[PDB]
């Protein structure tokens, strides 16, 4: 379990920061055929100097979103393969959700890649006090601030509070239930569940506008200004929707907390 | 010399490319480990010229 | 992927030697650079991949007229590193001209170390301002790094050169250096000698040996800022992801420093949160408001009660803020620093963009304006006159810092929708 | 089947005596040539089948005006060999004329040893360039071996005659010798006195006794190159099977030398692989690319992890290469050298065809062009004028080496489909 956490919850230094950056170069035929996704993992584990375990190799690897391209979905699934003397405890529907939480997690880094791209496209323009540079980068900061704090919520819920559970349980029917309740609460506090689904729903509008903001690199200053203008309305609308669903969730109260300190 | 030698070597060259591309096609199906194909033509040229996608 | 660390100037070489002795203490490594069985951490951040799989740190030492560098050299931590990156006048123009004349071989040392590493992520600058030849040379070296590598990140560890009174051209030096820091740097970590001296006289009754203990505080702050990268966490294991959150615009990119323990001779999360917010705990010395606050916490701390604490700090409404923008305080956690015994295990650190630094900038501008109107304290050099005959470079830098003060006070307003 | 070894020139006789003392140390044999009970290896490579079933090595010694050969003779390793194959001016033309005038009796010694052996596989030439009379005589002897035996293989161990400055006709000597090496040799193993001197001053602080230690390095390299033949392995137990892989065309047949231990006063396969790839480990001193690389590894090395290592080096993509051809790095392994106690047991050796040698060739051509345009450093001899009255032989050799430089840089291109 404490090996699975390294490579599907990405508890590894510059493994996410090296897998995601190589994967997102593609979106074509690349990152579809089984010789390219077959080799990005062998490069990613070696440049983190934490991996290269048998819990990180000889595991099955595929994808569920093909690159056909906005694109708010990441790709490259990873599965943790188990067999008979591990099957009595570790479930094979539980592992499909291990892949499912890894994919959501890599999609979170997709925004941290896209905003980095548009700040990188802007970098060669300047240092200077030219208006088209400074007033454009002021938009980027806000979206990066949004991404870091929704990430600060997720990096607490799926990784600390649910990881306390089933770690003080390891300090015949029972061990399966202790495993499944742990992953069940991990996907529950991640707000992917149907109960807190409208809270995560507006983040996709957030994310699509971040992609529109990434695509352009300034004559096209006004278009990116307008994309940011739609983004700010959607954030000010999220501020009410998350508050209303604490009368439905004390765990969600940390999220309304996260996105704003004071402020209306 | 430099011309009739070219005449013999080109037909040997074409035959060898046919007999090689067939082998690499029938080796891509065999695995296990991918290091067999990767080491056999380790350059990155003629590693397979009948590429897929 | 790997960051090349530079120690520059004489006092900057002193605090760099302190920081590398601190890394020898912090990681499980010998003073010969040797990895041990009491070393599992990440060693791809500041450590040159030295040849025997012994991750030797990168201590690039650039200086002119070395005096304290010899005392650094006769030490057992000069066997921890020496890949031959050690190399062998109190005004800005003198150090500028000295950096200009020997740029090529020291830049060959820089290219040497850059090709020596597997890749590059950034250049962090370990410097103390008002080291004599270090000032001026530091701005020229900052310009060389910014010109040669415009796709990398430059961080500047710098002190605020004010011991409350000798160098009287120091406001001119800091003024020109601050103009270069606005345009040739992406993030600058500023510390205050005044606030560090006041906190040092607060915790104990030291006034004579205070410099060596302030070096220890600087070394611990530098260790705590990079512990999240050097030791495997999940967030801010990269430089750029850590830097991107605090800076809204590349002119307001100066971050204040604070540190939760006062003395080093359970503690719950609510304590350290409102502890780090108090300005007694900030080691940097009208309405002024933070732009964005971020904290690291490393110790015996439960990661669950941080949302309860952050709820308490939210409903406390304890800091004001920049009141037109969606910025928050950002809570992040890293591992407790292993492989060495540490007293007072819980220690947190803040980097925050505050418009209060514009007050100290305006104090430096007022001192510069006073000494400029008097014009008897430039201490007229041939370097100062030869670098600029009409001395209009200080006026251009004054225009830059005046624009910076205007942008700071416009960000202080709830209307910074257009630039001012 | 058996290879006849020749030591030629004064410095070549010195390094040959070093190599035969090295073979007396390496095999379990006495300094009288006697096979012992501490000797099971193969003795059909360099050992003359001497009569008492005592496999005495073949040390064919050809020289004029012997001075250091007497010091070789008064040694207990002159009882290891003496089947009477020992025989008793710093320009190329002088040594050429000296080799021409006494060709018949020394060729009778060659035919004597050739009929003495059971058969012949090749003639390996143990020489150091710029030995005075050794240069010129070596090219004439190379021409005699190439003319008399066109069905055998000739290998040339040679140093690059450059001590970075006395012989000032040395670029002329090396230029004419290189023309002969292009046309009268099938493979040439070139070493650099510059890189060996730099590595010697790197490992220790020797500058005066450096020649004797470079002789030890040359002797160990010569032992490691032939350990796979002298001791029973499976591959490269023949000369021609070892030589055939690295050479694509008989003009690009010069191989660089490298060696994994730096000092001689577990270690896994990934370490020695990327160790041997680094040019700090190559004892030979724009875009340049290897044609083909092959390594021997002899030590405490597991033969299974070499495919894991070669996978890591493959996906590392650490060397560029000649980018239009199906060449690879080729991994081969031989036995650890027995019957003598050796420190630093793991030692690997590379022979690789690199176009970087054309840069040093162009340096020698530039030095030759400078001294030729000046024409005050030919040191005009009667031998030099009598061998060629108009001195057009150096110009013809210059045309040959210019064609070689053109072929090298055309092989550097991804288009060498037609010759250039």
């Amino acid at each position: 379990y404490e090996a699975l956490r390294h490579f599907l919850l990405m508890e590894d230094g510059e493994f996410a920061q090296s897998l995601s950056d190589l994967l997102f170069e593609k979106l074509p035929g690349e990152l579809l055929n089984p010789l390219v996704l077959n080799s990005v993992l062998s490069k990613a584990l070696q440049c983190s100097l934490h991996g290269d375990t048998p819990h990180a190799s000889n595991l099955s690897l595929a994808l569920k979103y093909l690159p056909e391209v906005p694109d708010v979905l990441s790709c490259l699934e990873l599965r943790y393969k188990v067999d008979w003397p591990l099957n009595i405890v570790i479930t094979e529907g539980c592992v499909s959700k291990y892949s499912g939480v890894f994919s959501f997690l890599l999609q979170l880094k997709l925004m941290m890649w896209a905003l980095k791209d548009v700040c990188f496209h802007l970098k060669r323009t300047a240092m200077a006090g030219s208006v088209q540079f400074r007033q454009l980068q002021l938009f980027k900061h806000e979206m990066q601030h949004f991404v870091k704090v929704i990430q600060g919520y997720i990096a607490n819920q799926i990784l600390h509070v649910t990881w306390c559970e089933f770690r003080a349980r390891l300090a015949l029917e029972e061990i399966q239930r202790a495993h499944a309740e742990y992953l069940h609460k991990a996907v529950f506090r991640g707000l992917l569940t149907e109960k807190a689904a409208p809270v995560m729903n507006v983040i996709h509008s957030i994310f699509s506008l971040v992609l529109k903001f990434r695509s352009q690199l300034h004559p096209n200053f006004a278009l990116m200004q307008q994309s940011y203008n739609t983004f700010k309305y959607y954030s000010h609308f999220l501020f009410k929707v998350v508050t209303k669903l604490v009368n439905r969730q004390p765990h969600l109260e940390d999220f309304l907390l996260r996105i704003n300190f004071n402020n209306y | 010399l430099v011309s009739g030698f070219e005449a013999t070597i080109n037909k040997f060259d074409k035959n060898f490319s046919a007999h090689l591309l067939d082998l690499l096609a029938r080796l891509s199906i065999y695995s296990g480990m991918a290091s067999v194909i990767s080491r056999l033509d380790f350059n990155g040229f003629y590693t397979e010229r009948l590429e897929r996608l | 992927r790997e960051i090349i660390t530079l120690q520059l100037g004489q006092c900057g070489n002193q605090i760099g030697f302190e920081f590398w002795k601190q890394l020898c203490a912090e990681h499980g490594i010998s003073p010969e650079g040797i990895v041990e069985e009491f070393a599992t951490d990440r060693k791809d951040v500041f450590f040159y991949q030295a040849d025997d799989e012994h991750y030797i740190p990168r201590a690039v030492l650039l200086d002119l007229e070395p005096r304290v560098i010899h005392s650094i050299l006769n030490s057992p931590y000069a066997k921890l590193y020496n890949p031959e990156n050690i190399y062998l006048g109190n005004n800005w123009a003198s150090g500028f001209s000295q950096g200009e004349k020997i740029h090529e071989d020291i830049f060959d040392i820089i290219d040497r170390e850059a090709d020596g590493s597997d890749s590059l992520e950034g250049f962090v600058l370990c410097h103390s301002i008002a080291g004599g030849t270090g000032s001026g040379l530091g701005s020229y070296l900052l310009e060389r790094l910014n010109d040669r590598y415009p796709k990398k990140l430059v961080q500047t560890y710098s002190v605020f050169p004010n011991q409350d009174e000798d160098v009287v051209v120091q406001p001119y030096n800091s003024l020109l250096t601050l103009k270069r820091l606005t345009q040739n740097a992406d993030c600058v970590v500023v510390l205050d000698n005044t606030a560090l001296n006041r906190i040092a006289t607060d915790r104990l009754h030291i006034q004579n040996p205070s410099f060596s203990q302030i070096n220890q505080l600087v070394s611990t702050i530098m260790s705590a800022s990079t512990t999240t990268l050097r030791y495997p966490g999940y967030m801010n294991n990269d430089l750029i992801g850590l830097i991107a959150s605090l800076i809204p615009t590349p002119r307001l990119h100066f971050l204040m420093t604070g540190y939760t323990p006062l003395t080093t001779d359970k503690t719950t999360v609510l304590d350290v949160m409102r502890r780090l917010l108090q300005p007694k705990n900030v080691m940097v010395s009208t309405n002024h408001c933070y732009i964005a606050i971020l904290n690291i916490i490393q110790g015996e701390v439960d990661p669950t009660q941080v949302h309860k604490s952050l709820q308490r700090i939210r409903e406390r409404k304890l800091a004001n803020f920049i009141p037109w923008g969606p910025a928050s305080i950002q809570v992040a956690l890293s591992r407790k620093s292993p492989y060495l015994p540490s007293a007072h295990r819980v220690s947190g650190l803040m980097m925050a963009n505050h418009t209060s630094i514009s007050s100290l900038f305006e104090r430096t501008c007022r001192q510069y304006d006073k000494l400029r109107k008097r014009e008897a304290f430039l201490e007229q050099f041939r370097k100062e006159d030869m670098f600029k005959d009409n001395f209009d470079e200080m006026d251009t830098s004054r225009e830059i810092v005046q624009q910076l003060i205007d942008e700071y006070h416009a960000a202080t307003r709830p209307d910074y929708i257009s630039w001012g």
